[PDB]
RNA sequence: GGUGAAAUUUUAGUACCUGUGAAGAUGCAGGUUACCCGCGACAGGACGGAAAGACCCCAUGGAGCUUUACUGUAGUUUGAU
RNA sequence: GGUAUGAGUAGCGAAAGACAGGUGAGAAUCCUGUCCACCGUAUGACUAAGGUUUCCUGGGGAAGGCUCGUCCGCCCAGGGUUAGUCGGGACCUAAGCCGAGGCCGAUAGGCGUAGGCGAUGGACAACAGGUUGAUAUUCCUGUACCAGUUGUUUUUGUUUGAGCAAUGGAGGGACGCAGUAGGCUAAGGAAUGCAUGCGAUUGGAAGUGCAUGUCCAAGCAAUGAGUCUUGAGUAGAGUUAAAUGCUUUACUCUUUAAGGACAAGUUGUGACGGGGAGCGAAAUAGUAGCGAAGUUCCUGACGUCACACUGCCAAGAAAAGCUUCUAGUGAGAAAACAACUGCCCGUACCGUAAACCGACACAGGUAGUCGAGGAGAGUAUCCUAAGGUGAGCGAGCGAACUCUCGUUAAGGAACUCGGCAAAAUGACCCCGUAACUUCGGGAGAAGGGGUGCUGACUUCGGUCAGCCGCAGUGAAUAGGCCCAAGCGACUGUUUAUCAAAAACACAGGUCUCUGCAAAAUCGUAAGAUGAAGUAUAGGGGCUGACGCCUGCCCGGUGCUGGA
RNA sequence: CCCAUGUCCAGGUUGAAGGUGCGGUAAAACGCACUGGAGGACCGAACCCACGUACGUUGAAAAGUGCGGGGAUGAGGUGUG
C-alpha cells in the first residue's frame, strides 16, 4: 500500500512511499550479491554519456534468474524482497535439489508458491513456459526475445504484455507500451504481471530523497547561454525561439522520431506505439 | 660480496664508547648487507659469538665548503651484541 | 586561504616520475628534450 | 634612540591679482605682495600620482555569439554499384 | 647596470611585563631567580601529511633576524634515528591503472581478456617500567607471544595406512542509517578514609586546621554483566569428479527451554617487581640513593559490550587469511622439555607550526586522537588545573586628526537613499498567547511574573518567614518585536576575488522519443555509458509545492502520417 | 563533477507513523491517555558557509580582520587513492 506522510515539514509536505508490506525479509542471500559500482553516467573514457546520474545510495546486485531454463525440478517461493535495482521486487526460491535464485515477484505471488518452469508447466502465475506453449489471451512477463538469452520485456513494477495469437515460429504479443509484435516462438515468457503495481503513484516529495536515488539536477537548456545549449542566451525569460524544441544537440524534443528507419525488428513490429 | 668487504670499519664515538660497555660493537656496513650477513661477517672476522643485531641506515648529509654544496655518503650502521661467555672484540 | 600548490610525493611521482614519462610515446619525448637541453633533472 | 622602504621625478632660486596665450599659467605681460631655514597641521592648485580611456569614433583590427547572410562541412538519410 | 629624489620619511606584522644577580668588549632584547600577566575543546598532549637535519653537544657573531644580541630554526665543528611483535614489503583485494594473446585503426596508436598492479578498507605475534645530551612497544630489566629449526624423552603409525591436504565443493570473512534502554570501565567529584609534612604573628585557630599524595601492564589462570542462536531425526534430490563437508525439498518430534556460539569486564598471578608525596649524599646536585599511604562514598561515559537491540528505506565492498570436506599426498606423526633461528624499508626533529601551503621567523590555510575543575545542558561562557606562553624594536609625551573602545543633559529618527551604524532583546522557570492555516503549524507569536541571602518547614517543587542592595541568570556568554505588500512554495544552489537574488535547483505537472544491438551520448573504429536497466523503464523539451484553473486559432513554420 | 574507501557532526529541544490501555460501536470510524522517536525538523558549539558594516586598500593578507550573520543528520562536512 501507499503510505501519505503528514505535513511534519515542508519537505514531508505531499510525500508518499510504499510501505513494503509485501516484503517478508531483509536479509538478501548471501550468494546471489554481486558488487555493482555506481558508474554516475560516465563510460570507458571517463566522459558523461548520460546526463543527471550519479550519487546516491550504494547497493549489491542481486543476480535475477531471468532465464528461468532450469525445468527439472520446481521452486518453493521462501520470501519477497526489496531490490534496489529495479522497480519490482524479487523472490528468493529454493529448488527441491537446493539450487537457490531470484525471480522478478509477480503480482499475487506467495511466500510458499511451488513454481516450475518448461513446456510440461501449468498455465499459472510465476511459472515459466516457452512461447508456443502459453495459450491465447494469457498475461505474461519477462520475455526473452531469443531463445536461452533469458526475459528481456515487461519486467518493471506492473508491467504486463499479452498473448494474441501464433503466426508460423513467431507468436503475436502486444506489449506493455500498446506496440503489437512477433515474438520468437522458442523463446520463453513468466505467466503473470509484475507485481508491485503501486510503485509508479509514490510522490516522491523531496529533492532530496531523489538525490537518493542517484538522480542529479535537470538544468533546462533555456537557462543556459548559448554555447551549452541552443536554448541558450536571450534577455531575461525567452521563449523557445526557434523552429522547434530540441535537445542540447540540437536533435528535435517534440515528435520526431528516432527509431533506425531501416531496423530489422520493423518486420516483426505487426502495431506500433509509443 | 665477500665476507671481508660487509664490514668497513668500526664506529667509533661517545655513543659506541658507550655501547661498548655493554659489549654491543659498531660498525659501518655495506650498504647492501642485511644483518644476517653482517652476523656471518662478524663472526668469520672475530670469532666471537653474536647475540643480536640491530641496523640502521644513515642518510646523506649535506654540507658545503666555500661555493660547493654536496652530499656525504650514506652509510648502514650495525650495531653487534655478543653473547655473554663469549671474547670480546679489541680493536 | 588555500593555495594551488598541496605538495604529495606519491602524486608527484605519479604524475611527474620518470616511469610516467617513459610509458607514454610523447612522455619519451620529454625526456628526449629535456637530455637534449642537458637538463640535470629529466623527470619529476 | 635603533632600523629603514615606496609610488613619483626635464632642470628648478617653484608667490597674488587682472590680463595674455593651444581659448582655464608658479614660470608670459602689467601691477601687487614677499627677510633667510624649518616643524606640526590642511588639501585649493600643480588640468596632482596610478592605468598608452573602458565611453565616443576610426583600422577594408581581433574574438565570442546568432540566423530563412555566403560558401562549405561532421552527422543523418535516399538511390545506384 | 649603477646611483639619486621622496627621507632619515612610511613601516618595524594583532598581546605584560618588572626588577635582582650573572655572563660579556658591549645587553630593554642572552642566562638564572622572583613576583606579575596570557592560553587552557588550548597557545596543552599526541600523531598523518608535508618538510628533510631544522634534533643533540661544543663554538661563532660577517650575513640572515624588520631593533639589539653575548642569543637563534642562522654559521662552524662534531654527533644522533637500533624492532620476528609498531607502520609498509615478503598477505588480501576496491576505485582506478597496466595488460600475454586478442579486437579496432593513415602512421602514431585506441580498447580490452587471461593475468597483475593498486588502500584510503580486510588480515596479522608483547607489554610495563627504566635508561641517553640526542632513539626507544626498536636499547636494557622483568615477564610474554607468533612462525620455524635441531636434539632429548614420552606416546602411536607404518601402506585393512595414523597423519597431511587442494589451485577443487563449501562455510566464513561480510559490512547501511537513526533511536534510545541496559552492563562494564576510562574519567571526574567528595570525605573530621588513609599516609606524610607542617602551626602559620596581620586580629583569630592544635581542631570539623593547612598543603601534598592517595596504584600499576601484556601474558597466563579462573571466572563473567550480558549477547545471539531452536535442536534433532527419517526419506529424497543436489554439490562439473568425491565427500563424513555444504545447499535443499518433504515429512515426524522438540522449542518460556535445551544445546551451541560469543562477550565488555572482574579476581588472582605477573608483583619480594615498578612507580610513588616527600626526604635527600659524598670526593661538588637536588643528582645518587632512600621512600609512607592506595580507603569509602557520589557521579559516570555513543569509550567498550555493539550496529547487541528496535525501527527505518534510500537497502547499505571485494578478496585473502581462517574453518571444513573429500580428491589427492603419505611414512611417519604429535606432545613435553632444552637449545636455537626470524630479512628489507620507516622510526631524528617540527607538526592549529618561525621547520607544512601562503615569495617573509606573513593576524590566512592544514586530516585524525586525547582534551581536566567550579558554575553549567554543554567541548558555550568566565576564571582556573596538567602543561604551555609573555609573541624579535624600544623610551617618553598624553596635541590635532584617524582608528578601536567606554559614558553623556534634554529631546528620541528630527539623521539618512534607507534607522546604515549603534542601542535595545537575550539564560532558566511560570502565567499566557491573535489573524490565518495545507490543521503540521503560525509560537520562543504577543504580553506579563519570578530569580540573591538566611532560618523554619517540606508532598522535594514549593510554601511560610526573615534579611541586605540602586540593582539578585548582580560578572561572561545565550531572540528585539509587531502590522502589511511584492517575488519565490519550501531545505538547498550560484558569479573562488564588486551581484546570494525575484536567478538555478527542487518535489509535482505535461509533451515527446525509446520494443532493447532501445532512444540518447563518448569514439574513425573496436569498445563503453544508458543497464547487468526493459515502457510503473531510460533520454529530451517546457512548466515548477499546493489550491482553483488553463479559453480561441492548424492559415504560416516545424513535427507526424499520406502518397 | 564523479568513482572507491574511511571519517566527523558538543549539548539541548520538538514529539510524525506505528503500538498499548481505557472509553465508544453490531463491528467500526472515532475520542482520550500513555508509549513510540520520524524530520533536506527546531535552538546552538565544533565544522562548513560568506548576509551587513567598519577597517584594511605601496595591506598583517594578490580578498583578510573585528563586530554581528546563515547552515549545522544533510541535496551535509572532510581525509586518502
Ligand atoms: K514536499
Ligand atoms: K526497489
Ligand atoms: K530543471
Ligand atoms: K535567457
Ligand atoms: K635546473
Ligand atoms: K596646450
Ligand atoms: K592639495
Ligand atoms: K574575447
Ligand atoms: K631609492
Ligand atoms: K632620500
Ligand atoms: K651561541
Ligand atoms: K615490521
Ligand atoms: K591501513
Ligand atoms: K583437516
Ligand atoms: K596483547
Ligand atoms: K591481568
Ligand atoms: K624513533
Ligand atoms: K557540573
Ligand atoms: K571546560
Ligand atoms: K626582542
Ligand atoms: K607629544
Ligand atoms: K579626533
Ligand atoms: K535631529
Ligand atoms: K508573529
Ligand atoms: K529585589
Ligand atoms: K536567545
Ligand atoms: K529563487
Ligand atoms: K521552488
Ligand atoms: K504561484
Ligand atoms: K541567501
Ligand atoms: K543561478
Ligand atoms: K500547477
Ligand atoms: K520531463
Ligand atoms: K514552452
Ligand atoms: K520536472
Ligand atoms: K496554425
Ligand atoms: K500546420
Ligand atoms: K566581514
Ligand atoms: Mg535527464
Ligand atoms: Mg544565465
Ligand atoms: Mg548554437
Ligand atoms: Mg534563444
Ligand atoms: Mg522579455
Ligand atoms: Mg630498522
Ligand atoms: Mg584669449
Ligand atoms: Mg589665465
Ligand atoms: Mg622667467
Ligand atoms: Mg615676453
Ligand atoms: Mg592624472
Ligand atoms: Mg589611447
Ligand atoms: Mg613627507
Ligand atoms: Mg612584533
Ligand atoms: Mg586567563
Ligand atoms: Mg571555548
Ligand atoms: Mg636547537
Ligand atoms: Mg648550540
Ligand atoms: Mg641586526
Ligand atoms: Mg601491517
Ligand atoms: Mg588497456
Ligand atoms: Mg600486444
Ligand atoms: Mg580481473
Ligand atoms: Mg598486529
Ligand atoms: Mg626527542
Ligand atoms: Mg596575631
Ligand atoms: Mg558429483
Ligand atoms: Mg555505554
Ligand atoms: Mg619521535
Ligand atoms: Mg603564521
Ligand atoms: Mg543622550
Ligand atoms: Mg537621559
Ligand atoms: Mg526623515
Ligand atoms: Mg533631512
Ligand atoms: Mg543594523
Ligand atoms: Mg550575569
Ligand atoms: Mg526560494
Ligand atoms: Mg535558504
Ligand atoms: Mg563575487
Ligand atoms: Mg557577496
Ligand atoms: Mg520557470
Ligand atoms: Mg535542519
Ligand atoms: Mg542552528
Ligand atoms: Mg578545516
Ligand atoms: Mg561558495
Ligand atoms: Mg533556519
Amino acid at each position: 500500500a501507499i503510505k501519505k506522510y503528514k505535513p511534519t515539514t515542508n519537505g514531508r509536505r505531499n510525500m508518499t512511499s510504499s510501505d513494503f508490506a509485501e516484503i517478508t525479509t531483509s536479509t538478501p542471500e548471501k550468494s546471489l550479491l554481486q558488487p555493482l559500482k555506481n558508474n554516475a553516467g560516465r563510460n570507458n573514457n571517463g566522459r558523461i554519456t548520460v546526463r543527471h546520474q550519479g550519487g546516491g545510495h550504494k547497493r549489491q546486485y542481486r543476480v535475477i534468474d531471468f532465464k528461468r531454463n532450469k525445468d527439472n525440478v520446481a521452486a518453493v517461493v521462501k520470501t519477497i524482497e526489496y531490490d534496489p535495482n529495479r522497480s519490482a521486487n524479487i523472490a528468493l526460491v529454493h529448488y527441491e535439489d537446493g539450487v537457490k535464485a531470484y525471480i522478478l515477484a509477480p503480482k499475487g505471488l506467495e511466500v510458499g508458491m511451488r513454481l516450475v518452469s518448461g513446456p510440461e508447466a501449468d498455465i499459472k502465475v510465476g511459472n515459466a513456459l516457452p512461447l508456443e506453449n502459453i495459450p491465447v489471451g494469457t498475461v505474461i512477463h519477462n520475455i526473452e526475445m531469443k531463445p536461452g538469452k533469458g526475459g528481456q520485456l515487461i519486467r518493471s513494477a506492473g508491467t504486463s504484455a499479452q498473448v494474441l495469437g501464433k503466426e508460423g515460429k513467431y507468436v503475436l504479443i502486444r506489449l506493455n507500451s500498446g506496440e503489437v509484435r512477433m515474438i520468437l516462438a522458442t523463446c520463453r515468457a513468466t505467466i503473470g504481471s509484475v507485481g508491485n503495481e503501486q510503485h509508479e503513484l509514490i510522490n516522491i516529495g523531496k529533492a532530496g530523497r531523489s538525490r537518493w536515488m542517484r538522480k542529479r539536477p535537470t538544468v533546462r537548456g533555456s537557462v543556459m547561454n548559448p554555447n551549452d545549449h541552443p536554448h541558450g542566451g536571450g534577455e531575461g525569460k525567452t521563449p523557445i525561439g526557434r523552429k522547434a524544441p530540441v535537445s542540447p544537440w540540437g536533435q528535435p524534443a517534440i515528435g520526431y522520431k528516432t527509431r533506425n528507419k531501416k531496423a530489422k525488428s520493423d518486420k516483426l513490429i505487426v502495431r506500433r506505439r509509443t | 660480496m665477500e665476507l671481508l668487504d660487509v664490514i668497513k670499519r668500526p664506529v667509533i664515538t661517545e655513543k659506541s664508547m658507550l655501547a661498548m660497555d655493554e659489549k654491543k660493537y659498531t660498525f659501518e656496513v655495506d650498504t647492501r648487507a642485511n644483518k644476517t650477513l653482517v652476523k656471518q661477517a662478524v663472526e668469520s672476522a672475530f670469532d666471537v659469538k653474536v647475540a643480536n643485531v640491530n641496523i640502521l641506515n644513515v642518510r646523506p648529509k649535506f654540507k658545503r665548503m666555500g661555493k660547493y654544496a654536496g652530499y656525504t655518503k650514506k652509510r648502514r650502521k650495525a650495531i653487534v651484541t655478543l653473547t655473554e661467555d663469549s671474547k670480546e672484540i679489541q680493536l | 586561504m588555500k593555495r594551488t600548490y598541496q605538495p604529495n610525493k606519491r602524486k608527484r611521482q605519479k604524475v611527474h616520475g620518470f616511469r610516467k614519462r617513459m610509458s607514454t610515446k610523447n612522455g619519451r619525448r620529454v625526456l628526449a628534450s629535456r637530455r637534449r637541453k642537458g637538463r640535470k633533472v629529466i623527470s619529476a
